[PDB]
């Protein structure tokens, strides 16, 4: 019938030609229109193995978003190895749109429909499709935004070849809103989050981590250090690069005590000088646009790392993670794999 | 806090012969076990990972195997370059290393030549006395040196140093240095170095009168 | 063609802090974690911690809790390790090592730097005194040598007759004395019949002190 295979996919989207927004422009020139009536075929009685940590669709998605950003962003200066490149830097229109990934003739995409599938191993409920669901290429660290939710339980995704894992992806079954604003100094911003809603979800995440890690006490602590892009919740809002301090989000005492309810206000900064997530160096952008800058997003997942080097009798320590944007694509492509007919 | 035990700590093998090294883990490490080699004045070198996979450039005489908590490294036929220190490493939970097994050259037993050196007059003028005992070109490495001053056993007041195995005749040599003040030195007459070793039927004593 | 070149070795003072470094090349700097591994004399290899050069995330061994920092200069392919509150137990070989990974896992090590020697002590730089180990009389061969005593820091080099005599020479590894100074002996076996006709000179070189000594040893 079929075998595991890799091939060059193509992309589809609902992008609009009249729009100056850069994802639309890229998609208009790089993708075809979506299928109005997509087809899904259940594979009666098939058990298939998946491995989200060995999925060439992830590399392919990465190539796309790199190409997208490299065509779309206009930094004033680019510092890339050994060079300094200067260019015009007009402000752009920026808001990610869903992209579907589709297989060419002779191939199909298998999809895992098990509700508590963790991304690796056997799947009992399998269907075949021509295209993935629409996936927004949101680039962020620590918190996964505007993505999909787990259908049933909270899910912990991690490769299990070793206890020395890299990223641990938490997939939430309930989204939590994050309201980030630069009011109308000019680079000071803040993110507002409903504290009672967040601490409820984070307590559930904690109990799932406990379940996963031999029932030990779960402790959060801040990021070890390194680039601001990973020590902070980093993301792009309306073209502007935001850096938000999340220490208040990972507050162990709020799992009852006082002051844990009500609005959580994270301090944020807009930065012109960034380390490129593409890993190629640094870029400088122009000062923030005037007016009220605002992005409201779903938190749909959390990127974590687990401290490996300290004695653990009764506890495990986790820190917010991210920076490798392939983990972002993994959080959405985990249920898919390409096979050849 | 996963402990790897490499025993024996030393292995003596004749060139061209087979050797098997052991690594025992205090806890399961799946197959996340690697072997490294370290020669003198060189960086450690990867030999085997994933318990049984040879790294690039590593000849077929090197073989790794093991399950659960017991792993082996075997060399089918020992080469010149193979005499070295070998470390196992697990990477199931953090990274930890065994203490190493040194693989040395096996040769015929050779008793040491023993020499004793009184302190020099110029050193004595400086107000200190070093008495040196030399054990030259012996095999195996195991040797015991006892200092006796006027038949009194001396301890804690000497330091030993041993050469690495000679690349040409596969022997060792050893120095023991007894250090005293000129004051204590001049308070005794007979200084003796007593040497025990396989190649000797009876222990050998070299001595001198102050 | 991977290479990890290391720098920063030498004498450090107790209570001070040190920075050592590692320059990587021959591969994509972003794609491999780097581990810092040390070996104290007479002790086993020990991981101090790792750094992921892509974003600078780190993870340290608890035994080095407060005292270690790892960071990097991406644009220079250069890795740094700080170690604070140095003590004598920090005297060790320090290695820069690159670590093989997958998409979601950290695995074995596939390339080690040559390492750097760090010596922690309060000792002042000083050249050696050289004393004779004079031959007497045993077995057709006699023995003689030089005692190279009370110097700091390592190393010393010893030759015999300006390198013309290498047969039968044994230069022992240095030992650290209770004083904080090093000492070694170099000996040589020669034919007993040679003691009258032949001249034996040990040439001792201690670069850290700019001290050179030529000492001949005669029988009694
Ligand atoms: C699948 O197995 C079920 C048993 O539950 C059986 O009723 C059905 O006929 C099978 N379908 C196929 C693949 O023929
Ligand atoms: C299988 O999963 C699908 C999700 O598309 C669901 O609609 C269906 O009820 C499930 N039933 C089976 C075949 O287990
Ligand atoms: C989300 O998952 C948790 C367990 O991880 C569970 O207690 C909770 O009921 C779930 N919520 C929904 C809406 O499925
Ligand atoms: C997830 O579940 C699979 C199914 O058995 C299991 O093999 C794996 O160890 C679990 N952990 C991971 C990889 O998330
Ligand atoms: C890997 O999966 C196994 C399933 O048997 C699980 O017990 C273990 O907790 C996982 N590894 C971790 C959490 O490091
Ligand atoms: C978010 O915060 C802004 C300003 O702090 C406020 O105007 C707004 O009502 C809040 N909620 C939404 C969804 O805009
Ligand atoms: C925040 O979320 C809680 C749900 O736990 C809700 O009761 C409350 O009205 C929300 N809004 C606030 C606190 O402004
Ligand atoms: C986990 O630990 C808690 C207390 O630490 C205990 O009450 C509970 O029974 C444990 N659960 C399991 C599944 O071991
Ligand atoms: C975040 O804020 C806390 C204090 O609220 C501070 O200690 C911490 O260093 C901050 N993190 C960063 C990356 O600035
Ligand atoms: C955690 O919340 C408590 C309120 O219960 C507050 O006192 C404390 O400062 C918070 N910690 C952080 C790091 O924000
Ligand atoms: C999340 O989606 C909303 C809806 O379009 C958008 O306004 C917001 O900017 C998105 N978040 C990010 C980080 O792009
Ligand atoms: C936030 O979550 C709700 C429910 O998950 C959804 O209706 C809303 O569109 C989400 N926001 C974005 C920008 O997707």
């Amino acid at each position: 019938v079929w075998k595991d295979a890799d091939t060059t996919l193509f992309c589809a989207s609902d992008a609009k030609a009249h729009e100056t927004e850069v994802h639309n422009v890229w998609a208009t020139h790089a993708c075809v229109p979506t299928d109005p009536n997509p087809q899904e075929i259940h594979l009666e009685n098939v058990t298939e193995n998946f491995n989200m940590w060995k999925n060439n669709m992830v590399e392919q998605m990465q190539e796309d978003v790199i190409s997208l950003w490299d065509q779309s962003l206009q930094p004033c200066v680019k510092l890339t190895g050994g060079s300094v490149i200067k260019q015009a830097c007009p402000k752009i229109s920026f808001d990610p749109i869903p992209i579907h990934y589709c297989t060419p003739a002779g191939y199909v995409i298998l999809k895992c429909n098990d509700k508590n599938f963790n991304g690796t191993g056997p799947c009992k409920n399998v269907s075949s499709v021509q295209c993935t669901h629409g996936i927004k290429p949101v680039v962020s660290t620590q918190l996964l935004l505007n993505g999909s939710l787990a259908e049933e339980e909270i899910i912990i995704r991690s490769e299990n070849l070793t206890n020395n894992a890299k990223t641990i992806i938490v997939h939430l079954n309930k989204s939590v809103e994050i309201n980030c604003t630069r009011p109308s100094d000019i680079r000071k911003a803040y993110c507002e989050i409903n504290g009672t809603k967040w601490n409820k979800v984070l307590k559930q995440v904690t109990e799932k981590l406990k379940e996963h890690f031999n029932n030990k006490t779960i402790i959060f602590q801040p990021p070890s250090g390194g680039d601001l892009e990973i020590t902070m919740h980093h993301f792009n809002c309306r073209g502007e690069f935001f850096y938000c301090n999340t220490t208040q989000l990972f507050n162990n005492t709020c799992i009852t005590m006082k002051g844990c309810n009500g609005t959580i206000t994270l301090p944020c900064k807009i930065k012109q000088i960034i380390n490129m997530w593409q890993g190629t160096g640094q870029a400088m952008y122009a000062p923030p646009i005037d007016g009220k800058i605002n992005c409201v997003s779903n938190i749909t997942g959390i990127l974590l790392t687990r401290d490996g080097g300290a004695n653990n009798t009764s506890n495990e320590t986790f820190r917010p993670g991210g920076g490798n944007i392939k983990d972002n694509w993994r959080s959405e492509l985990y249920k898919y794999k390409v096979v050849q007919i | 806090e996963i402990v790897l035990t490499q025993s024996p700590a030393t292995l003596s093998v004749s060139p061209g012969e087979r050797v098997t090294l052991s690594c025992r883990a205090s806890q399961s490490v799946r197959n996340n076990l690697a072997w490294y080699r370290q020669k003198r004045g060189q960086a450690p070198r990867l030999l085997i990972y994933g318990a049984s996979t040879r790294a690039t450039g590593i000849p077929a005489r090197f073989s790794g195997s093991g399950s659960g908590t017991e792993f082996t490294l075997t060399i089918s036929s020992m080469q010149s370059e193979d005499f070295a220190v070998y470390y196992c490493q697990q990477y199931n939970n953090w990274w930890t290393f065994g203490q190493g097994t040194k693989v040395e050259i096996k040769r015929t037993v050779a008793a040491p030549s023993v020499f004793i050196f009184p302190p020099s007059d110029e050193q004595l003028k400086s107000g200190t006395a070093s008495v040196v005992c030399l054990l030259n070109n012996f095999y195996p490495r195991e040797a015991k040196v006892q200092w006796k001053v006027d038949n009194a056993l001396q301890s804690g007041n000497s330091q030993e140093s041993v050469t690495e195995q000679d690349s040409k005749d596969s022997t060792y040599s050893l120095s023991s240095t007894l250090t005293l003040s000129k004051a204590d030195y001049e308070k005794h007459k007979v200084y003796a170095c007593e040497v025990t070793h396989q190649g000797l039927s009876s222990p050998v004593t070299k001595s001198f009168n102050r | 063609q991977v290479r990890l070149l290391q720098y920063g070795g030498g004498v450090k003072r107790p209570g001070a802090s040190m920075t050592i470094s590692c320059v990587a090349s021959g591969y994509n700097f972003n794609d491999y974690y780097i581990h810092w591994v040390r070996q104290a004399p007479g002790q086993g290899l020990e991981l101090m911690g790792w750094i992921d050069p892509s974003g600078g995330r780190t993870d340290y061994a608890g035994a080095f809790g407060d005292r270690v920092s790892m960071y990097r200069d991406k644009s220079m392919n250069t890795l740094y390790m700080d170690l604070r509150s140095l003590r004598s137990g920090d005297t060790a070989m320090y290695y820069c090592v690159r670590n093989v990974g997958t998409a979601g896992s950290l695995l074995h090590y596939d390339h080690w730097g040559l390492g750097v020697m760090v010596t922690v002590s309060s000792t002042k730089t000083k050249g050696p005194s050289v004393f004779p180990l004079a031959p007497s009389s045993s077995g057709g061969t006699a023995a003689l040598g030089c005692l190279v005593k009370d110097y700091f820091p390592e190393p010393v080099t010893v030759s015999w007759n300006s390198g013309a005599l290498t047969s039968g020479v044994h230069t022992f590894p240095a030992v650290l004395q209770s004083s904080g100074l090093y000492s070694l002996s170099s000996v040589v076996t020669v034919p007993s019949s040679s003691l009258g006709t032949q001249t034996y000179i040990c040439n001792v070189n201690h670069k850290p002190s700019n001290t050179k000594v030529d000492k001949r040893v005669e029988p009694k």
